[PDB]
């Protein structure tokens, strides 16, 4: 864990957005 | 997906019970990824709901539409911005090029009765991206 | 266009100093120390010192004064923007910025401030570039310097790709007296450690408002930040183009985009504070502070600090959640919270004598500030949407990012 | 599902209810929560910021929010209105120039959906001078008994003297729980 | 923790208590802590300033910090209210015309948020004379029976004979010691 938000994947793009 | 086909009856419940026509802040689960809905994804999404009922030719809303995006979101992560219809009068196409939800009018824009309604095609043909080509960039 | 850029001491002795025009004697500096103290003083004390016909621009740095003196009318931001640069090289390269450091590495600091800047004009600004060419533990300079891209190293290997982000935001609020609040602004920071193999082209992609708007979904929640501030590596081109944010990451932690938008939500935590203070007998301390904020989250290392009186002892804090400690070097009661879960009420009684002999002079009524950092927590509900991160060589990046709160200007008018 | 656990805890006393301290100020309502808590009339400074306390009576831990009257303090409750399951309000039969001010500052709590199912805790403060009014005249100034879908009742309670308390205590429980 | 050294501190007497001194000028004040402090009617001269002594008796060492009457030294008084746990007043039964400034410096002293912990201490000096007034009359006419939230006691004492002032030293020990 890490104090502050523990980190989160990320996409690449917007998906929806084509 | 056993969460998803859980969650789909009480999205189905919930959206059924709020007619056709109090906490702050943005919370967010820790180590859960958030992008938006792929093709791929939106197409399987949208055979599951067609499969399961309740998504084609129930009446298009904004309170339901937002209620399902919300579950979406929370069942998969993914961000509820590609279930979009195009801009009307008339039939609104899917936003997000694979989603097989559309919606159609069952009779100004706003004041239209608009259903949600299969399609098949909207999967294979960017129909919305043809429309509105300035829109897809 | 400064003439020569030196660094001083607490003491007025300059650590070094190297000329870089010689239109401006180095004896200008003995009496920079002498105008200094006399506009202190005067309070007429300005970074920028006037000198006769020489203007000597200084920084307070962490032990010594920049002093930059300068003689004709040269670009005083580019004086400025050259003098961070150089703090910022030094802090890269020395972690300490003080009188152990500047004649600790005097051999390698002289090369890194002639390589620096020539001629007043400074022509090496990177640190990893700086560090490649110039080292205190010489080869040819890089060619990423002459290279268009001067942010981004070629060459670099990396066993895993691997990208930390930091969604950093800084709630700052001014409370007046009134109860109202004035300047509610809050700015983000998107700040990526990007580690990976190569020279990847980032392709930043969130839930902006405006791209949305041009996306055609601008329905959903969208953060439509007021001010955007690209990083060196982002390209200005795509962004007013079409609001692509590609560019090549650095090799290492850095700022890629900060955003900077007023807010019109209501404050993350909401503290009231009653000041039941007698006339040269006691004084009450009557402060609340309210849990503005989602219950799911917490406020980790909350400490809302409570200017006491200066001669102000002998005080007794009755208190519900939190430690209160009396600090007398700060002159004041801080709240210190541990964990703030959001929707809390603390409730705080503070008690304490006072002199007979009454003040000689006032003290001001400095406002009350809170360090609450909730982390996990988007108040701008901005998320971030994809990063597009493509390599010539061709590989499967993992980038990770966290959104972290914090209280910036959060500061409350005293009664 | 099983609830013996549930039955458990409710035959020897689970249910814990909340209340809330609002009224003008100088209306005495940090000096009831004081004597609901500790008992005593106790001089304090002027609520700032917010009062948390919490009361055991009849095996329920009506645990009550206090909130200032001040200017700067009262757009502040609000913050306690989320999670609040009870709102009293704290009246100055003794100050005619702030009834008016109190009684506003009533409608206006009360006028929002979110405080819906709180209902109307009136406290008649300062019941130790003449000029006190009684239990009809406070409330009908106020037009408690046109407040429709709100339990609100009117009781007198002075500060210094502490009787009246347990009258408003056992109708605020009454209000909450409606069981044996 | 262990108390153990409290205990037995306490077992042979260590309680010691605090008493205050003031007054009118010539109201016996400096008399009376001469004769608590030493036992003898000894002739000084007008305190412009203050007294500092201690007085023990019952195991208590209660300090008198005895404060002139004077205009200068009247408002010097405050000085010695910080940590300050009694107060005694002095009050001049045969200086009619100085009852009145005595009185309303009593009332100014009592009149202070600071000072509230210690309760009253009236000694009626000059119990020499015929002029002097009863243990009622002085009360009556400083009002000390109308000091609530005040233990105010009238005891007549002088200054010649010495009699008086252990009923007065006994007054403020109960005061402010309640125990056995
Ligand atoms: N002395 C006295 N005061 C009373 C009585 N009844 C009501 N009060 C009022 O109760 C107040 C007590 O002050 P607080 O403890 O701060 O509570 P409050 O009335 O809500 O005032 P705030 O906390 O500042 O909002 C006094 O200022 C009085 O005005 C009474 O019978 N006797
Ligand atoms: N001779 C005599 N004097 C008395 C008697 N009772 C009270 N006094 C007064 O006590 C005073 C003693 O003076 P001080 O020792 O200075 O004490 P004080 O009365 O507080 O006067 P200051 O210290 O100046 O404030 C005399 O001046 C008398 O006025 C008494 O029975 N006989
Ligand atoms: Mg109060
Ligand atoms: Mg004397």
């Amino acid at each position: 864990d890490r104090k502050g938000g523990s980190y989160s994947q990320a996409a690449g793009s917007d998906s929806a957005q084509s | 997906s056993k969460s998803s086909v859980i969650g789909w009856p009480a999205v189905r419940e919930r959206m059924r019970r709020a007619e056709p026509a109090e906490e702050v802040g943005f919370p967010v689960t820790p180590q859960v990824p958030l992008r938006p809905m792929t093709y791929k994804a939106a197409v399987d999404l949208s055979h599951f709901l067609k499969e399961k009922g309740g998504l084609e030719g129930l009446i298009h809303s904004q309170r339901r539409q937002d209620i399902l995006d919300l579950w979406i979101y929370h069942t998969q992560g993914y961000f509820p911005d590609w279930q979009n219809y195009t801009p009307g009068p008339g039939v609104r196409y899917p936003l997000t090029f694979g989603w097989c939800y559309k919606l159609v009018p069952v009779e100004d824009p706003e004041r239209e009765v608009l259903e949600w309604r299969f399609d098949s095609r909207l999967a294979f043909h960017h129909v919305a991206r043809e429309l509105h080509p300035e829109y897809f960039k | 266009s400064a003439s020569a850029v030196y660094v001083l001491d607490l003491k007025g002795k300059v650590l070094i100093c190297r000329n870089y025009r010689g239109d401006v004697d180095m004896s200008e500096v003995e009496h920079f120390m002498p105008i200094l103290m006399e506009k202190e003083e005067e309070g007429m004390l300005s970074p920028i010192l006037a000198h006769g016909g020489v203007r000597f621009m200084w920084i307070k740095h962490n032990n010594l004064y920049l002093v930059a003196t300068s003689k004709k009318n040269a670009c005083v931001s580019l004086v400025f923007s050259f003098l961070y640069k150089v703090v910022q090289v030094f802090s890269e390269y020395f972690k300490e910025l003080e009188e152990e450091s500047i004649r600790d590495n005097f051999v390698i600091i002289y090369e890194l401030l002639d390589e620096l800047m020539d001629f007043g004009y400074p022509q090496t600004t990177d640190s990893k570039i700086l560090q490649e060419y110039i080292t205190q533990e010489a080869p040819r300079p890089p060619a990423t310097v002459t290279n268009a891209v001067s942010w981004r190293s070629e060459g670099i290997k990396y066993r895993k790709n691997e990208v930390f982000l930091d969604v950093i935001e800084a709630v700052n609020l001014l409370v007046s007296a009134n109860g109202n609040v004035l300047r509610s602004e809050i700015v983000g920071s998107i700040k990526m450690r990007v580690f990976l193999s190569g020279m990847p082209e980032l392709r930043l992609g969130l839930n902006d408002k405006v791209l949305f708007d041009n996306t055609g979904r601008g329905k959903s929640k969208s953060v439509e930040l007021e001010d955007v501030k690209f990083h060196q590596c982002v390209r200005l081109s795509r962004f007013e183009n079409d609001r692509t944010i590609s560019f090549i990451p650095p090799d290492g932690e850095f700022e890629l985009m900060s955003y900077r938008l007023n807010t019109h939500v209501k404050p993350l935590i909401w503290i009231e504070s009653v000041i039941e203070k007698h006339s040269h007998s006691r004084i009450e301390y009557m402060v609340k502070a309210k849990s503005q904020f989602k219950r799911r989250s917490t406020a980790n290392n909350v400490e809302i600090h409570i200017p006491v009186p200066n001669d102000a002892d002998s005080p007794k804090f009755k208190t519900t959640v939190g430690s209160v400690k009396w600090v007398p070097e700060n002159s004041e009661i801080v709240w210190s919270v541990k964990s703030f879960p959001g929707g809390k009420e603390y409730l705080m009684r503070a008690h304490f004598g006072l002199p007979s002999v009454e003040a000689e002079d006032k003290e001001g009524k400095p406002p009350i500030s809170v360090k609450f950092e909730i982390p996990y927590f988007t108040t701008s509900g901005i998320q971030v949407r994809y990063l597009k991160i493509i390599e010539k060589s061709g590989y499967q990046a993992l980038p990770w990012v966290r959104y972290i709160t914090q209280n910036g200007d959060y500061q409350l008018r005293t009664q | 599902g099983n609830i013996f656990a549930n039955l458990f805890k409710g035959l020897f006393g689970k249910k814990e209810m909340r209340i809330l301290m609002v009224g003008l100020d100088a209306a005495g309502k940090t000096t009831i929560l004081y004597k609901l808590k500790l008992g005593e009339i106790v001089t304090t400074i002027p609520t700032i910021g917010f009062n948390v306390e919490t009361v055991e009576y009849k095996n329920i831990s009506f645990t009550v929010w206090d909130v200032g009257g001040q200017d700067k303090i009262r757009p502040l409750w609000r913050h306690y209105f989320q999670n609040t399951q009870g709102l009293i309000f704290v009246v100055d039969s003794n100050d005619r120039e702030r009834v008016n001010e109190a009684r506003e500052e009533l409608m206006r709590m009360l006028a929002e959906d979110e405080l819906r199912d709180a209902v109307l805790l009136v406290f008649a403060n300062k019941q130790d001078l003449p000029n006190a009014m009684n239990a009809a005249e406070i409330t009908d100034k106020l037009g408690l008994h046109s407040l429709r879908h709100r339990n609100w009742y009117i009781q007198a309670t002075c500060a210094t003297s502490g009787d009246g308390l347990y009258e408003g205590l056992d109708w605020l429980s009454n209000q909450l729980r409606n069981q044996k």
